[PDB]
This record gives structure tokens, sequence and C-alpha cells, in this order.
RNA sequence: UCUGGUAAGGAUAAGUGCUGAAAGCAUCUAAGCACGAAGCCGGCCUCAAGAUAAGAUUUCCAUAAAGGGUGGUUAAAG
RNA sequence: GUGGUUUGGCACCUGAUGUCGGCUCGUCACAUCCUGGGGCUGGAGAAGGUCCCAAGGGUUGGGCUCGCCCAUUAAAGUGGCACGCGAGCUGGGUUCAGAACGUCGUGAGACAGUUCGGUCUCUAUCUGUUGUGGGCGCAGGAAAUUUGCGAGGGUCU
RNA sequence: UAAUUGCUAAGUUGAAACGAAGUCAAGAA
């Protein structure tokens, strides 16, 4: 049974769990959209969104508090720039998952996850 | 954990009755004009609900 | 006789002799009359009562027929009744007063839903031997299903791996504890089957 | 009350539900059935 | 190539001549009014009776629950039955049948005079028993018969 | 942590009786009538009309969202 | 006389019908251990003895390996199901190769004997069983609420 | 579901020593 339970463990260790979605993070802030699986990017919005919102706070202890979950200076300084400015003033959901297609491989379900802010054909 | 006879081709035939190849769902791009996956970006023209989403 | 209610929770109260006792909360609400059964046209009789009210976007036309022949406002949830000690006409309503009286209920639910379950947790079975002392793989095993060569065969009803739970269940003779008309609040003494917000009938 | 193959007779023998009785209401320690 | 020129027909769906008969159970044993019943069914009464076709009459009987049962039949006659599952065999008696329903009983004691088979299995729906004087069989005409002449 | 098993509604087993011939006496029995068990059939709980004997009652009836399917967000359901 | 549960008699089935006890899971019978209803007593009551009706449900945990003992309990029943059950478990016992003692034999070796050690294979086709779906039928197409032909469970003290 | 004459009331029907004798029939003291 998994009654409650909400989180998904991705077919992976606790620590490769975590490190995976950190480096998502990563990648998202750096480039603002990138191109995954459903399941992964289901998981990742939910990691990554209270990443965003600590930026309404611009701080040392918020910004050490980022770097706790990130790990990584260019995507601290890029988040704490120029992300921060974009979603400034968006009550929350600052993301938008996508499907695709599917992968020849392995008939994955593949989709792409952006930020709102920095496409500008969907308003 | 052996069977006791070979099975006949009608009790083979029989148990295949449930496998089929499982049909896409498909809508079609009412500007477009064309077959693309329902609630999937189009990608012949990159369009997704009326908005352009991926930019060729 | 009785209505329809959501089970709400579990607390705790103490009663007037300082005993601690739990209570389970149950939102009786009003229920409305639906149709009326008859021995002369339907061959019993039997209140239909419908409990939570519905917009017309979930509603199907048939439903919606049927209600509008009653007169009543749509509901999401029917269930029929037997027994009642008096005349109730179409489209009428009854709310938790209707248990005012009542010292004891019987409730009916759906039990939680395990999924498939080994015989350990389903029957309670012993399991093969111990955990060290030469143990292989059967330590949650069934053992024997049969009996050799003179039967040959596996009896019905042997207890075996299967769905567990959500599956209708009775409790009987729980205890009234307050009834509160004002919030449609129903207290008894113990646990009912269920979830939070499952259905439940509660009879007198 | 006693069962026996064969039993026998100021004691008396009746038939009641296809059963045999040899009854005396004086004497109770003489009462038999099965005949 | 056909040699024979003298061959006996047999009847077919399109040639038999299928009636409706009434018969009456106020007297009779069950037993011996079963018997000729289920020749009725079966079509034993007629020319151009074809084991293999379903031949025989209608038949609807009237007064069922005034029929007899000799002896101490009534609570005497165990009949048994298994559910399948162990320690599943259960008994019970005419009188059981009786008091749910004569239709039952009819039904229970004809299928065992017809055949075992899907002919059979056929023939037992053209039976139809009413306990009263009463029934409602019209547009058909049924027509009265001695069960004692036969 | 709450709840339950419980009585015996009906026919009875072994036994206890009433009236009573065969056998003018007697007799619980052959025509009859009272009882009398954790045992039998029920009451209680769950499943149950493929019960092909396929039951009943209310309401609606073809295309949009009369009914559905495919799809999506999901669940104390799996 | 009955039974076939003891010891036997017979040799009819068997290019393998492959193993004692314990564990797990049962199911059935009654020749009744407890609980329920009774007849008799050399039955005053109190418990007892014997017999009859009755199989629904129950019928412990340990020190030892059929039986004895310790402490309880209302009670710690007797049997059948390939001495139920190893394509479900174990491997203490038992058919194996090593070794030792006693006894027997000139010897190789053997034994109503004893003792230490010693591999338990198989991905479930059919049937069976527990769950869960698809199709069609009833029925011209449906959404709901239901009756109960029957089935199973419950029944201890 | 023939005809005629009897017997069985146990659904007997389609295993013994040993007990009542339930019932019909034939007798003798
Ligand atoms: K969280
Ligand atoms: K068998
Ligand atoms: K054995
Ligand atoms: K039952
Ligand atoms: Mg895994
Ligand atoms: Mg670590
Ligand atoms: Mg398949
Ligand atoms: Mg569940
Ligand atoms: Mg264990
Ligand atoms: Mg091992
Ligand atoms: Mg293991
Ligand atoms: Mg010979
Ligand atoms: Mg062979
Ligand atoms: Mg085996
Ligand atoms: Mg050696
Ligand atoms: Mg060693
Ligand atoms: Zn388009």
């Amino acid at each position: 049974m998994r009654h409650n339970k909400k989180f998904n463990h991705l077919g992976r260790k606790a620590a490769h769990r975590k490190a995976m979605l950190s480096n998502m993070a990563a990648s998202l802030i750096l480039h603002k959209r990138i191109f995954t699986t459903v399941a992964k990017a289901k998981a990742l919005r939910i990691y990554v969104e209270p990443l965003l919102t600590k930026t309404k706070e611009d701080t040392t202890h918020s910004r050490r508090i980022a770097f706790s979950y990130l790990q990584n200076k260019y995507a601290l300084k890029e988040l704490f720039g120029d992300v921060a400015a974009k979603i400034a003033d968006r009550p929350g959901g600052y993301t938008r998952i996508l499907k695709t297609g599917y992968r020849l491989g392995d008939n994955a379900a593949m989709c792409f996850i952006e930020l709102v802010d920095y496409n500008e054909n969907m308003l | 954990a052996h069977p006791k006879r070979r099975q006949s081709k009608t009790r083979t035939a029989k148990r295949r009755t449930h496998d089929k190849a499982v049909m896409p769902t498909l809508a079609k791009c009412p500007n477009c004009g064309a077959w693309h996956i329902y609630h999937t970006v189009c990608g012949d023209c990159g369009y997704y609900r009326g908005k352009l989403a991926i930019e060729k | 006789p009785g209505l329809l209610g959501k089970k709400i929770g579990m607390t705790s109260v103490f009663s007037a002799e300082g005993k601690n006792l739990p209570c389970t909360v149950i939102e009786v609400g009003p229920c409305v009359v639906t149709q009326v059964k008859t021995l002369e046209k339907d061959g019993y009789s039997a209140l239909q009562l419908g409990f939570v009210d519905a917009k017309e976007k979930h509603t199907t036309k048939p439903l919606a027929g049927h209600f509008k022949k009653a007169n009543v406002a749509p509901k999401r949830h029917l269930a029929e009744f037997k027994n009642f000690e008096g005349e109730h006409k179409l489209g009428d309503v009854l709310n938790v007063e209707f248990f005012s009286d009542a010292d004891f209920v019987d409730v009916v639910g759906t039990s939680k839903g395990k999924g498939f379950q080994g015989v350990v947790k389903r029957h309670g079975f012993g399991g093969v031997g111990q955990a060290t002392h030469g143990q292989h793989n059967r330590l949650r095993a069934p053992g024997a299903v049969g009996a050799c060569s003179y039967p040959a065969k596996v009896f019905k009803g042997t207890r075996m791996a299967g769905q567990m739970g959500n599956e209708r269940v009775t409790v009987q003779n729980l205890e009234v504890i307050k009834v509160m008309p004002e919030h449609n609040l129903l207290l008894v003494k113990g646990s009912v089957p269920g979830a939070k917000g499952s259905i439940l009938l509660i009879e007198k | 009350m006693k069962v026996r193959a064969s039993v026998k007779k100021e004691c008396k023998i009746v038939r009641r539900k296809g059963r045999l009785y040899v009854i005396n209401k004086k004497n109770p320690k003489y009462k038999q059935r099965q005949g | 190539m056909d040699t024979l020129s003298f061959k006996t027909i047999s009847a077919n769906k399109a040639t038999v001549t299928k009636e409706w008969v009434i018969v009456d159970a106020e007297g009779q044993t069950l037993g011996r009014m079963c018997a000729k019943v289920a020749k009725l069914l079966r079509g034993k009464y007629k020319p151009n009776f074809t084991p293999h076709v379903d031949c025989g009459d209608n038949v609807i009987v009237i007064n069922a629950d005034k029929i007899v049962l000799s002896g101490n039949k009534w609570d005497g006659r165990i009949y048994l039955r298994h559910t399948g599952y162990p320690g599943g065999q259960r008994q019970f008696t005419p009188r059981d049948f009786m008091n749910k329903g004569p239709e039952y009983l009819f039904r229970k004691v004809v299928k065992g005079m017809l055949p075992k088979n899907r002919l059979g299995a056929k023939i037992i729906g053209n039976l139809y028993v009413y306990a009263g004087t009463e029934h409602k069989h019209e547009a058909q005409q049924p027509r009265q018969l001695d069960i004692n002449s036969l």
C-alpha cells in the first residue's frame, strides 16, 4: 500500500534521486526549457518551485538556503538575478509541462518543462 | 512444471484472442490539417491549443 | 429505518462521569425522499433517500427526470431504507433529529482497500517453519493445500491470497453520544468502517 | 433404561414407534428397550 | 446414388403438428400422471414421431396442488443434493417443493422422465403448471384432454 | 481501541404425559393432543438475475456533452 | 456377529507408485474429552457410577524422546484421508562412500549392535483453488435503485 | 398402466445366534 505517500521514488536510491533532482533544477535554471520524461518532469515540478519561491527574499540567508539545494554557483547567480527578476509578482506556477511524443529506444513518454516567463508566444 | 501434452492450434489461437495492438489516440488539426496525438504538441507546426510552443 | 451520512473523523471526549471516550463524527445531513415504493406496485415497502446536492453538470438526463418527478433538487447518493414508523411523502426532508431518541445505531460502510494481499495478512497464517533453522524460501508460504490422491483436488473455500478490503462491512450497536441538529452532526462511540469522506448508512 | 438385543417379560410388553419396550411402573429398574 | 426408392420420412420444423393441450391433476398420482405428461411432451402419441425433432405438445397442467402422493412419500422421500463445498450435502422433501410452488415439484419430476440431452432440455420448456383452475393462455386456443383416457 | 458470539421463532431426537380400543382390565398410540436438546430449518452478516426460469420499479432516448469509448488532472481505488 | 485401526496369510497393480517424525494447511466420521437434554442406581442432598439422544463449537505451555514428569484448563477425546500433506518446508531418524568400539570369521568382511561425519533437482501445460477482467446474451439503446432462486460465514466458555 | 387370484404397509421391495410374534393361513391338545 502507498496511501497518502506523495513523492515519486523514480526507481532510484534516495541519494541518487536527490542528486538527479538537484542537477535537473540547475539545468532548468540555466537553460530555461529542457526535454525529459514525463514522470521526471512531474517530480521536478514538485522539487523546483519552492526553490524559485526563495528568491522573493533577497538575503544572504535565502541565498545560502538555496545553495544548500543547488551547490552550483552559476545556477545560483542566474537564479537570484534574472530568473528572480522575471518571476517576481507571480504567485506560484512558475513552470509548465507539455508532452511531445515517445522515444525510439524504449517508448518512453516524452515532454519538455519550461519557465512560463521565458516563453513569449504563450503570453 | 511440464506440459503433459502439446497444445493444439485451436487452444493456442484461443489464448491469443486477447493479443492486439493499441490504436493511437489521434486528433485532427482544425487549422493545420493533419494528424497528431491528442493532448500533445503538433510537431508539424509546433502549435498547441492555438498557441505556438516550439519555435522552429 | 435510517439516513445516509459522511464520516468526518475521530476525536476523544470526556463523559459526564469523567470517562475518556473515543468518538466518531458523522455528518448525517438532510436526506430527501426521492421515491416511495409500495407492496401494490413494487412488491415491498421502502423509502428511497438522496443525500448530497449535485449540480446539473454531473446528473444524467434519466436521473434528472427521476428527480424532477419527485420535485427535488438532484442528489449524488441514493439508498433505500425500510420499516419507517410513520408516513412520509415524496420530496420531504429528514434530518439528524431523527436519531434524537435513539440509544444505539448500526453503521454500514465500505472498508479501506488493501489490494492483493498474501495469506499471512489476509488470513493470519502462521508461516512455514522459523526464520532460521534451515529456512529457505517459505517464510510467508501457505503450506499444504490438500490431502493427496484420495480427494485429489483442492476443496472449495480454501483460504488463499487475493484482494482484501474495499467491501461492505456492518458494525452493530454503537452507542450514540450526542446529536447536534444545528450542524447535522452525530457522535458515536467507537469506529466505523471506511476512510474519511466515505458514505455511510446509519440504521436506528 | 437398558437396551439389549433380546428383551423378555407384572411387567408389560408394548410397542411404540416401531420399537419394543418392557415397562413396569411399580419397579422402574426393569424398563427395557429395543426388543 | 440412391437405390432405396422407398424411405421413411422424418418430420422437421415445418412439418410437425404441435398443439396446446390442458390436463388436470385433481386426484391423480404424481408419478403416474407425470409419465403420461412426459409421453405427451415427447410426442409418443403422434404417428409422425421423430426422435430428433421437438414434435410433441405444449401441455398446461391445472389443479396442480390437488395431486396425490401415496404412503408416507410427502415427508419420507428424501431428495439429496450437493452445494460443491465440503460437508455440503442437503436434504429436502416433496413437501418442501410443494411449499416453494407446485411448478417446481412438477418440473423436478418430469425432468427425470425426459431424455437427458439438448432436446430434452428444450422440451421441458413446453410444460406449464398452475396451482388453480385460472390461467391466461388465449390466442392459442388450447384443447381440453382427458388424462384418464391415455 | 470499539463491536460481536448471545435467546430459542418452527418442526423434532432420547425421554415425560392426557384421552383410548385392539385384548370388556391395562396401555404415551394405532385415529388424536401437550411438552421436550449447544443437534435440523430460520432469525444475524456478506455475496448473489449467465436464477439462458436471464426478474422488478423510476426515468431518459441518438450527437452534443440519450448514453458511452479513446484522452487529460488524479485518488484514502489499484 | 461386526470392523479392517494390530500381528499375520495371499502375491492381483506398479523403461522408479521415491523417504519416519516434526512444521504449515486442512477436511471428514463418532466408537463424546468439555459444553447441552434425559432413563436407572445398592441415588437422602453434594458430587459419582452405568446407559440413551446428540458431532455445533472448542479441545494449553513447557523438561524429556509410544510413554513419563512440571504448571494450568471447562476440556487437554479417539480415529480416517497413499500410517492426509517433501513438483509446500525441514533433514533430527532412515538406504550411500570415511572412521572407531564390542562380538563373529583364518581372511576378504559381517552383525538382534553402538558411535562421530555426511549434496533434499524442476521457469505450472491441463485440471483444481483464490482473486480480477474482456465479449456476447437477456435486450431496440440506456442511467440508477432493487427482490431474492441460491452460496458461504457466524454458533466456544 | 393386459386379464384373474391371493399376500405385504415395511418404500420391505423394484448377514447370524437370539427376541417380540405385526400379519395371513393350516391344525392339534
Ligand atoms: K513537499
Ligand atoms: K476425486
Ligand atoms: K504418510
Ligand atoms: K446459510
Ligand atoms: Mg524497484
Ligand atoms: Mg549515503
Ligand atoms: Mg496474452
Ligand atoms: Mg488501497
Ligand atoms: Mg513467524
Ligand atoms: Mg538449505
Ligand atoms: Mg531464505
Ligand atoms: Mg498364482
Ligand atoms: Mg513410465
Ligand atoms: Mg506431494
Ligand atoms: Mg566403511
Ligand atoms: Mg562439520
Ligand atoms: Zn494546429
